[PDB]
């Protein structure tokens, strides 16, 4: 998939379709980051850096700080 | 413009002799 | 005008189906089955929920003051808490602005009328605005 | 390691640099004379009387 | 396993570059990073 | 040379790396710095100077 | 082993790279810099004053007139001239002072 | 008598002089592909090289649009 | 003999400092020294977080200095032309008017020219004052 | 013209003004006080290449005679095409 | 482009095969070949 | 790279270690197997 | 007149010492074209035919965190003027020009003199020899324009561009919510498609330049070389 | 005698000339397409990469024709 | 009666119809460039020789464009 | 009545003029070459041949385009 310019690799497969075919799958053994593992969105599951701080919260933060540098003027003008 | 002046060139192309002369030989070792 | 109506109706139906999530379905085929709509009942819930935790918030709101207030929160002080921090300054930066706009009820400061833009003022093209 | 002590000293170096150059460091000959050198003069002559 | 680097590649694909006979092969046909 | 790295899938996966939770907040900021000029600059209270054509850029420059 | 880039030093190996290296590259740089600053090293006050301000020449306080006022002083006051000499002025000390009385 | 006059609305019509360049340099990067195509299709088997020659060959053509280009904003913005 | 020509002549010694510079290494190589970090001449990465972290560092700082250093200029001249053409004058006025000066300023720079030219421009009949006003 | 103004360099910091005359002088200065000392003799290369050449051009200077005249070079303006003065 | 190699003393034609800017300058006009540019370099 | 070890590993590696480790056959024929059968159900 | 100023690369100086105080592989090279000269195998030069490898590479750099970067709004080509440009050329060309005239081989020159025996020698090979000789000249001189001015032209667009999308957004986004805002919805759209094609064109734009520029200086220099075959 | 003059509607004429810009952007495009249908008659299989490169072909086409027209429009409204 | 008049934007305009002459090279380049892709197709085994050759003719084409872009600045500045 | 007027900027304009004489001699290069290259791919062990024929054809044109320059630049002068 990609998000904007920014591809996401993936990996060629390596193991033949009859070699591949004798591979018993256990995700027992699997770390619990990735479970039902999927390519088109390994990340589902990953952990958050913080706690409780979703995307949108950021995005609202830089939102917040734009407003702030485009009003401070507004409420605490500054003489030349 | 200022591209097409002269009048400070000499100071303006200090940058690229510097760099030529300076920098280069600590980005080629 | 019908084709696109019926294509968006594909799509949100195939979306739909394609979410994986137990509960939503299941709540899905119960409201299908009665009839209903599940999107309100969810609305009225949460609603109720937040009517019968309101004092409990009162009660979370003096148990987090105290908590504050003897200095156990400041012990254990992290990076976290920092960042957390930094985003209700700036969260209440942002508010005092926005109230001191609206309790002027203008984005800039009145203008007094000794001062010498009050022309501006006369020579506006709509005086209704 | 000389590589990585020189480079450590030469990024803090950098880093103020970059400080002061964008953040502290005025623009010379400004509109108002609030900030920032006008220019002068240098290597006048001194004690020549003969000169003039 | 450490977070560790290793031999650096350039961003490169060692089964089509210039030397890639230079990289070893291993059982399932995938040239090494390194020597 | 845009060969790798960590890829969000969705909006909501920007917080699961520290360099993309930068990048989304600078987006925030860059995206919301719009609306705030939209309603700095369109605001009813908002005038012209009256010297305005006391001087401009476009005599110096000429 | 012994390598230029690798055991000598940063000055040592500026010099080698740019005598046994790239010797006519540094000849031709050094006349280019000179004819640079032989021909291009000099500004006018009017020409300052069109290109040399990033807003534009703010004639309200005219800093080139206080810069020369300064640079005259000093120079005046170190080599101790006597501004009032008849060839400063063109015309002998007593004329002077007939004039200064008139006016 | 000596008479010296200064119009300033000249600036535009040297101006639109200089677009004119651009249709010599749009039609020579149209030419450029027209071969492309009828290329490939003489022998596929070379067309990523192809492909690549034809951007060389797009630049340099652009780069002369850009030079009457340049004189567009100098006259227009003096 | 009074210098050495070597870079093996030490002049401290091989645990100076080791911690920080340790600390400075392993800032630097964590999320460069990879094998998807395959630069273009040294200039491009291949890591897309460098890009995503230092495109946004480097267009605040630089919006930052040409706003409080380089714009600031043309404001100040715009605000002493228009009112007085000196300092004092315009230090005359209260901070609510230069702030709308200044926002007018800001909005002629935004119209630039895909604007309407009355905001320098003197319609006839206009009782705004004129370019002689101070003269 | 406004867009022109934003291909200016952005960290313009000092400027310092000096007169060919004082500086000339002063080169001169420092070339006589390392070139006098007795035991740099006056055919050596590197006195010759110190002298040599400045001696050469400034009788270039001297001997010339144009029938044009040369503007100051230093004069306050130089930016009136009909005012060589 | 390629190597350069002299030609050998037999290769060189004579002197009074070379033409002028009119015609060749042979007997009783030898000494015009100093001032004939073309027929130097065409020689 | 002692020094490194206290940074740990991130998503991007985490995923690296898992899909290139001892388990890596594994992870090959699950994800090779879930993009034969979405590619069979696609068509 | 001594104006003392700083170039707009300390951040980049900062992020160059502390991503390259450990080493790294190069395998992307914009001019790769200076390695490789010789394609034949046997042939060799007595010439120092791979002297312009180091110069390549930093001017590749140079240009690289200058031009490239340059695309990021308010970022400043402090190098952006016409003669400095020329002074570079004429260092690099000069430099390698008078390296092979210095040579003191004169057959090397035999190559100007155009054509052969049987076209006129004044007439025809005289003159194309003196427009072969402004030519070289005229091939710096055009090598150092050109990277003028693609920069010149494509910031110039980039900045009115800019100009008017700012304008649009900011002074007609309240027709969203009035009749007309489809065609607000379009135009947006329009100037979207029009920024990220731009910004494309750009970053193609700028590579390839900096690969023309190194070309013209490698062509200068093959044009004087003289390949020998082992025996 | 020092006289300056402001001719108004000389910004008509400027617009015109960049105008004429889009004579040869238009060929081209035209000529691209026609050399398309060549290659795709002459190699029918390749009718979706020879496809790809005309509309690469008429992007920076039209391209060249928009920066002309931006210099339409602003003089027109200078 | 003898009348001396000076018009001061004039050298705009030159300026200008000197600029024009970049649309034949521009299309020329083109040109060549189009019949390069072409013939590569058909002798591909000497594509490195045509390159040659092709570059030549821009060195040989590029050149005369800057003897019209050199009279635009001796005319735009002056 | 008698009036002479001496416009002194109309040289201008007949410098660009005849600069615009360029535009075939740059277009007609490309042409030579554009069969040069697909005339060597034709026939390549003629390469030289032909190379020196489109040599002389440049040349020509070459000289046609040095008298539309000396008109320029007498123009430009006088
Ligand atoms: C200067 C001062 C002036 C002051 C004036 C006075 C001020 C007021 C004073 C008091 C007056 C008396 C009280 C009046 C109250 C009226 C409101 C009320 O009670 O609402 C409850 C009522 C639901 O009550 P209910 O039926 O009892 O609910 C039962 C369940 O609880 C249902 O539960 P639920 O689970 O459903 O809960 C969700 C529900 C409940 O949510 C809410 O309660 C919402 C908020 C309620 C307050 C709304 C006030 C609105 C007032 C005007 C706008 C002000 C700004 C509002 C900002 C809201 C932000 C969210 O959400 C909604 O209501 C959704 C509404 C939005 C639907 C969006 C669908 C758009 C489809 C478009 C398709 C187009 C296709 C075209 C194809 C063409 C092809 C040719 O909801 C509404 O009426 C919603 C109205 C929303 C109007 C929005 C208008 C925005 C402006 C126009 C759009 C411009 C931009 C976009 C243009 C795009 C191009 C076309
Ligand atoms: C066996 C003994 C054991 C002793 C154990 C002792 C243990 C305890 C420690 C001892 C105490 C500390 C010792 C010093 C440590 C220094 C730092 C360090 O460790 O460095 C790493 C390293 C450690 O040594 P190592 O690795 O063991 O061995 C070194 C290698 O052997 C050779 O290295 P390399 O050749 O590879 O590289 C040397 C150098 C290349 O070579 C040079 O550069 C040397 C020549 C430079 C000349 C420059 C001036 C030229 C002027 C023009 C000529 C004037 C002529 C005048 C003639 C007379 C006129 C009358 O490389 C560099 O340039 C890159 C490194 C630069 C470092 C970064 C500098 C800035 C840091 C700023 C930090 C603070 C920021 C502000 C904070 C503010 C907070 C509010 O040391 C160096 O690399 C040495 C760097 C020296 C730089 C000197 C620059 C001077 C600039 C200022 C001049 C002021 C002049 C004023 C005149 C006024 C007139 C009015
Ligand atoms: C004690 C030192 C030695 C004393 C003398 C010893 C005995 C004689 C030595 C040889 C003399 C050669 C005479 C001329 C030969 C023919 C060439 C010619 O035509 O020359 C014209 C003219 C000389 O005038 P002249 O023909 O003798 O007659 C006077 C006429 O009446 C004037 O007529 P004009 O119309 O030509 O006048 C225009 C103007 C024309 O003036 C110019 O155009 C000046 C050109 C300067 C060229 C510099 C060459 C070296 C460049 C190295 C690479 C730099 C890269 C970029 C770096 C940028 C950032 C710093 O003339 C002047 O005012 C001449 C003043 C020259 C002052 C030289 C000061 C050099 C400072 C170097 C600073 C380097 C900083 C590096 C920092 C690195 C830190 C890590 O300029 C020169 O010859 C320039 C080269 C002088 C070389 C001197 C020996 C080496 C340097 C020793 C001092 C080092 C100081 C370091 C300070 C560090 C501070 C941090
Ligand atoms: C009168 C007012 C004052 C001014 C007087 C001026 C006199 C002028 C005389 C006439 C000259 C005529 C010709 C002028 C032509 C100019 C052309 C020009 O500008 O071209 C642009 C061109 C721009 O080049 P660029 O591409 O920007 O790169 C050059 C950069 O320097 C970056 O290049 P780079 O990074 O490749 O360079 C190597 C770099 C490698 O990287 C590093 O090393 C990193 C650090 C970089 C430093 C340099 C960057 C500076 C950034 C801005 C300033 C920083 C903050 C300063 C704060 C000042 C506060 C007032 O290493 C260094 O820079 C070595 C020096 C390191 C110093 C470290 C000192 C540590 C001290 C620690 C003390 C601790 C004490 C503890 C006590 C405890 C007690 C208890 O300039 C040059 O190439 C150089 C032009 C210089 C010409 C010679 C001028 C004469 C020397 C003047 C020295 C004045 C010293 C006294 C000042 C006192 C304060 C007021
Ligand atoms: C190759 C290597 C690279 C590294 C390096 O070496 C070479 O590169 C070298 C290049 C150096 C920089 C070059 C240039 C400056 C600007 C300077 O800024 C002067 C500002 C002052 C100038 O004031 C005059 O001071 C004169 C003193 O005699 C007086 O006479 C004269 O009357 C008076 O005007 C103060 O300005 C006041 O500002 C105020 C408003 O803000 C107001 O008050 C007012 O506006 C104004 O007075 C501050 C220092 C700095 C950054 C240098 C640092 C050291 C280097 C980085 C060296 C470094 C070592
Ligand atoms: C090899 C090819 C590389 C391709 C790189 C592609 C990058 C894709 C970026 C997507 C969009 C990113 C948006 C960032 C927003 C930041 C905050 C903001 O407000 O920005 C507004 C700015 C400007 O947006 P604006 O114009 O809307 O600003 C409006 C502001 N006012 C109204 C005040 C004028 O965003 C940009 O300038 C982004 C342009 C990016 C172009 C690509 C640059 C590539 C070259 C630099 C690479 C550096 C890598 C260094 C790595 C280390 C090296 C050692
Ligand atoms: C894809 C869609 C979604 C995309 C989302 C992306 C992010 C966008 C976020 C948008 C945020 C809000 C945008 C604000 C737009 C401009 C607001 C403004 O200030 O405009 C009002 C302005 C008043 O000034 P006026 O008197 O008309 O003339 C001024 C001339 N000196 O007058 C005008 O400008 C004229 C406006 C006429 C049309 C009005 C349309 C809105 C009507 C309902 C508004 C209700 C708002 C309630 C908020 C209350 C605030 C206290
Ligand atoms: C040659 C001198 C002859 C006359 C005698 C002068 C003696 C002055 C008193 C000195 C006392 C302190 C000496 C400390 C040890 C100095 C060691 C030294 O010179 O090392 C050079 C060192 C750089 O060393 P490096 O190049 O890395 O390798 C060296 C090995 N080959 O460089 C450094 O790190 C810098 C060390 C500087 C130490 C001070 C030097 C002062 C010299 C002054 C000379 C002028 C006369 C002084 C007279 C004083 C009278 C009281």
């Amino acid at each position: 998939y990609n998000m904007l310019v920014f591809r996401d690799p993936k990996r060629r497969p390596q193991l033949s379709e009859e070699e591949r075919a004798k591979v018993v799958v256990n995700q027992a053994e699997w770390p619990e980051e990735f479970k039902d593992f999927d390519p088109d969105d390994p990340y589902k599951n990953s952990p958050e850096i913080i706690k409780g701080m979703s995307s949108w919260n950021l995005f609202l933060w830089g939102v917040e700080c734009a407003f702030i540098y485009q009003f401070y003027e507004l409420v605490f003008p500054k003489s030349i | 413009l200022e591209p097409m002046s002269t009048w400070y060139l000499a100071s303006w192309a200090m940058v690229w002799y510097y760099a030529f002369f300076f920098w280069m030989p600590m980005v080629w070792t | 005008l019908c084709n696109a109506a019926s294509k968006v109706q594909a799509r949100s139906a195939k979306k739909l189906a394609a979410l994986t999530d137990a509960g939503i379905q299941k709540t899905i085929s119960e409201h299908n089955a009665n009839g209903t709509d599940a999107a309100v009942s969810s609305t009225k819930r949460y609603l109720a929920e937040q009517r019968q935790l309101f004092h409990y918030r009162v009660v979370r709101f003096f148990d987090e003051c105290h908590y504050i207030i003897s200095g156990e929160y400041f012990a254990q002080y992290t990076k976290v808490n920092l960042i957390w921090d930094l985003r209700f300054l700036t969260k209440l930066v942002v508010l005092f602005l926005i109230g001191t706009v609206l309790g002027r009820q203008s984005i800039f400061p009145p203008i007094d009328p000794d001062s010498p833009l009050v022309e501006a003022l006369v020579t506006k093209v709509n005086p209704n605005y | 390691e000389i590589q990585s002590r020189k480079k450590y000293f030469q990024t803090l170096g950098y880093l103020v640099a970059f400080i002061y150059l964008y953040f502290l460091m005025p623009k010379e000959k400004s509109f108002s004379g609030l900030s920032g050198p006008d220019g002068h003069w240098i290597m006048l002559p001194k004690g020549r009387p003969e000169l003039f | 396993v450490g977070n560790g680097p290793t031999f650096s590649t350039g961003g490169e694909c060692m089964n089509t570059c210039d030397i890639q006979n230079a990289f070893p092969m291993n059982d399932r046909g995938v040239r090494s990073s390194s020597p | 040379m845009l060969l790798g790295g960590f890829v969000p899938r969705r909006f909501s996966q920007f917080n699961r790396d520290p360099c993309w939770m930068f990048f989304i907040f600078s987006v925030g900021f860059w995206l919301g710095e719009y609306p705030a000029m939209m309603i700095k600059y369109n605001a009813r209270d908002l005038v012209y100077d009256p010297h305005r054509y006391v001087w401009s850029h476009h005599d110096d420059h000429h | 082993v012994y390598t230029r880039w690798k055991c000598d030093r940063l000055p040592v190996f500026q010099l080698k790279l740019f005598t046994q290296e790239y010797p006519m590259h540094a000849a031709v740089g050094i006349f280019t810099i000179i004819f640079l600053w032989k021909h291009m090293s000099h500004c006018s006050e009017e020409t300052e004053r069109k290109y040399g301000w990033w807003a534009g020449y703010p004639y309200w306080r005219d800093p080139i007139a206080r810069r020369n006022e300064t640079k005259y002083k000093q120079m005046i006051i170190n080599n101790d001239v006597d501004i009032t000499h008849p060839k400063w002025t063109g015309c002998s000390v007593e004329q002077l002072e007939e004039l200064s009385r008139v006016v | 008598s000596t008479v010296a006059i200064s119009v300033q609305g000249l600036h535009y019509v040297g101006t639109g002089l200089a677009a004119i360049a651009l249709a010599g340099v749009g039609l020579g990067i149209g030419t450029i592909f027209g071969n492309l195509l009828v290329a490939c299709a003489r022998q596929p088997n070379l067309t990523k090289m192809l492909f690549n020659y034809a951007i060389l060959g797009f630049a340099l053509t652009e780069a002369i649009g850009l030079f009457a280009l340049m004189l567009a904003f100098l006259m227009l913005f003096s | 003999v009074l210098f050495s020509t070597y870079r093996s002549s030490r002049l401290v010694s091989k645990e100076f400092l080791h911690g920080p510079v340790m600390r400075f290494r392993a800032l630097g190589e964590y999320y460069f020294q990879r094998a998807w970090n395959g630069t273009l001449n040294w200039a491009l990465p291949g890591e897309y977080r460098l890009y995503a972290v230092m495109i946004p560092f480097i267009y605040f700082y630089h919006r930052w200095h040409n706003d409080h250093t380089l714009d600031r200029d043309h404001v100040e001249k715009a605000m002493i032309m228009r009112w007085g053409g000196t300092l004092e004058d315009v230090r005359k006025l209260s901070a609510k008017d230069q702030l709308r000066v200044r926002c007018f300023t800001d909005i002629e720079k935004l119209y630039s020219a895909y604007g309407p030219k009355d905001t320098y421009l003197q319609p006839p009949g206009d009782t705004l004052p004129g370019k002689d006003f101070y003269r | 013209s406004n867009p022109a103004d934003h291909f200016r360099p952005n960290l313009k910091a000092l400027t310092l003004y000096a007169e060919r005359q004082h500086y000339v002088d002063r080169w001169l200065h420092v070339k006589e006080r390392w070139l006098a000392p007795w035991y740099l003799p006056w055919w050596s290369p590197l006195f010759q290449l110190g002298t040599w050449y400045s001696q050469r051009s400034r009788n270039l200077f001297l001997v010339e005679n144009h029938l044009s005249y040369r503007p100051y070079k230093f004069r306050r303006n130089d930016e009136d095409r009909n005012n060589p003065y | 482009g390629e190597l350069f190699v002299r030609p050998k003393l037999e290769e060189i034609p004579p002197a009074d095969q070379c033409r002028g800017f009119f015609g060749p300058l042979n007997d009783s006009l030898k000494f015009l070949r100093l001032l004939d540019i073309k027929w130097m370099m065409n020689r | 790279y002692d020094h490194l070890a206290s940074w740990g590993k991130d998503a991007f590696l985490r995923r690296l270690e898992f899909e290139n480790g001892p388990l890596r056959d594994q992870v090959e024929a699950h994800t090779q197997r879930l993009l034969a059968e979405r590619a069979a159900i696609a068509k | 007149m001594f104006l003392f100023f700083f170039c707009d690369l300390f951040w980049l100086r900062l992020l160059l010492c502390m991503y390259y105080c450990v080493w790294s592989r190069l395998c992307f090279i914009v001019y790769f074209n200076c390695l490789m000269l010789i394609f034949d195998f046997l042939l060799f030069c007595l010439f120092d035919l791979y002297l312009f490898v180091g110069l390549c590479l930093f001017l590749l750099l140079w240009f690289m965190l200058f031009n490239l970067y340059s695309l990021i709004l308010y970022y400043c080509i402090t190098y952006l003027n016409l003669y400095l440009l020329f002074c570079i050329v004429f260092l690099l060309y000069i430099a390698f020009l008078f390296l092979f005239c210095f040579l003191c081989d004169f057959f090397l020159f035999n190559n100007l003199l155009v054509g052969d025996s049987f076209m006129d020698v004044f007439f025809i090979r005289f003159l194309l020899c003196f427009l072969e000789c402004f030519s070289l000249l005229c091939r710096c001189l055009s090598t150092f324009l050109r990277l003028f001015c693609n920069l010149l032209s494509s910031h110039f667009l980039l900045l009115m561009f800019f100009d008017f999308f700012y304008f649009i957004f900011v002074f007609f986004f309240y027709g969203v919510f009035c009749y007309w805002f489809i065609l607000f919805i379009f135009v947006f759209c329009f100037c979207l498609l029009f920024y990220v094609f731009l910004y494309l064109l750009d970053l193609f734009a700028a590579i390839l330049q900096l690969f023309i520029f190194c070309n013209m200086i490698l062509q200068l220099i093959m044009d004087f070389l003289l390949f020998l075959l082992f025996v």
